């Protein structure tokens, strides 16, 4: 019994951080193969004006890249950009590369974050894209360059390197091939995150288990087509739902229909604060259904 | 505001 | 910015995380030097009613025990009962041991689960000792034997090995040296985990962590002195607070003392209003001021 | 109660 946001175990990732220095700025790294990963603004030289990172890339001189995995100091053979990243050959193949694969994640996904300072993993926990494209976070001055990732059969699915923080906890990073999440630039100039909007697929989720859990005091017994809800969602903070079918073994297990669920949901946003779910706000949305079954059952 | 992390 | 309940890396962990099963029982077990730790109730052959542990132990068949890490199976040289663990030597050490220390840790500390299913981590999440001795965990059952740690300075402070579920979401461990956590016994017999009471010095630093992250729209004005705060505490699920001193370097970050905060937490105790801190709709006692300097200063 | 995991 029981829900917790957790992380998957993050040894297999925690041997691919490198710390890269640059000049006076100083990041974090992926090193996989013979390749280092890192946000490209690591070289850039001003912290204020738009940034030309052709330009940056063109003055550059391997020699004053530092790039090392303890004490252990790699050699730079090269340099691509590629996106909002930078691409830089090493003369050292990381021997603990795990198997790897890169993806994109969308809305409502889940996945990892190995927070990293001065190349070294410190934290790890759970998180969930948003519908602007931004993570609930914790990350401070020194983690650019934290991957995020998710372990799929012993594979690593690499989805996130850590790029910058829009405002109070809502943090931006690029996917592995150097697109930003979002379409966020990598400038220091004013850019304001579009709506936060809770991802309401999630929310069932999250309603489904505590029914499991044995919590039902907010369970409607009213009742409302998906087509309604959404038109009623997109006026009141929370996303449209599209997939249902994902709830169909829910439902069974509880005798409750999605639509009883939407009903719940939007007279939790009324009286919303007046009791909690799970010991948990009564919209979180951070949980997906695979998570939550993966919980409950172990499948 | 961005704040490069 | 931001604030979330995060966990140490747990790589140096995994690599002591074995399987451990006996007859109809498997669970986790903790491989460190040529010992490996496990609750001892996978060698209980009930579920129901008492057990006699230490007849249990004494028809042990050593050879009617599989332990593996990965698919590397050890073999079991003996078995010692250590409180509510076992303690099995086996023929190998494990190369791979850390440094490690064991520590039972108090009421309010944090520290992190390692969760564990077929001697084989799959989560792993912080976690805060509550005033009743148990955890707010995700636990089921294939998961005794799951490993609570810290890391610190390169060594692993092993506190907790997961043993029993209480109630809903209501978890029970022993420390390392086979202790149980708030007396709490491994026997199958009807118990009820006392009263809990929020941890008021940790309310304090997720306010504090509320108050660096921009979040003020509850400050108080007002103000409440820790004794006129301390009687009302006990009356409404909250501890006591002793000592505000810890909290100098948050009212010289924020300039807002402890005594304003006393305030808003007698507001916010029972009334967040329809309004959020951080995401939080209750006062949540699971940061502590360690955690929060961490997190806002690194 | 008490379910030993």
């Amino acid at each position: 019994a029981g829900l917790r946001k957790m992380a998957q175990p993050s040894g297999v990732v925690e041997k691919c951080i490198v710390r890269v220095c640059y000049g006076n700025m100083a990041l974090n790294g992926l090193w996989l193969g013979d390749t280092v990963m890192c946000p490209r603004h690591v070289i850039a030289s001003s912290t204020t004006s738009t940034i030309d990172y052709d330009y940056a890339l063109s003055v550059l001189r391997l020699h004053n890249f530092s790039i090392s995995s303890g004490n252990v100091f790699l050699g730079v053979v090269g340099v691509t950009m590629r996106g909002a990243l930078l691409q830089i050959k090493v003369n050292q193949n990381n021997v603990h590369t795990p198997k790897y694969t890169y993806r994109t994640v969308r809305p409502g996904e889940s996945f990892n974050i190995l927070a990293c300072y001065d190349g070294a993993a410190a934290g790890v926990y759970g998180v969930n894209m948003r519908s602007n494209y931004t993570i609930r976070g914790s990350f401070i001055n020194g983690a650019a360059g934290s991957p995020g990732y998710n372990i799929n059969n012993g594979t690593v699915e690499f989805c996130y390197l850590h790029q910058l923080e829009l405002g109070s906890g809502c943090h931006v990073g690029s996917d592995l091939d150097g697109v930003m999440y979002g379409g966020y630039e990598d400038q220091p100039t004013l850019q304001v995150e579009g709506a936060s909007s809770l991802f309401t697929e999630n929310v069932l989720a999250f309603l489904y288990a505590a029914l499991i859990n044995g919590s039902t005091w907010w369970l409607s017994s009213s009742r409302i087509a998906v087509d309604r809800f959404n038109e009623w969602a997109v006026h009141n903070g929370m996303t449209t739902v599209v997939n249902t079918d994902c709830f169909s073994i829910f439902a069974a297990k509880t005798g409750v229909d999605v639509q009883r669920l939407l009903a719940s949901i939007q007279s939790l946003h009324k009286n919303f604060g007046g009791k909690q779910i799970l010991g948990y706000t009564s919209l979180t949305d951070e949980f997906t259904t695979g998570e939550v079954i993966r919980q409950m059952y172990g499948v | 505001y961005p704040q490069l992390q």
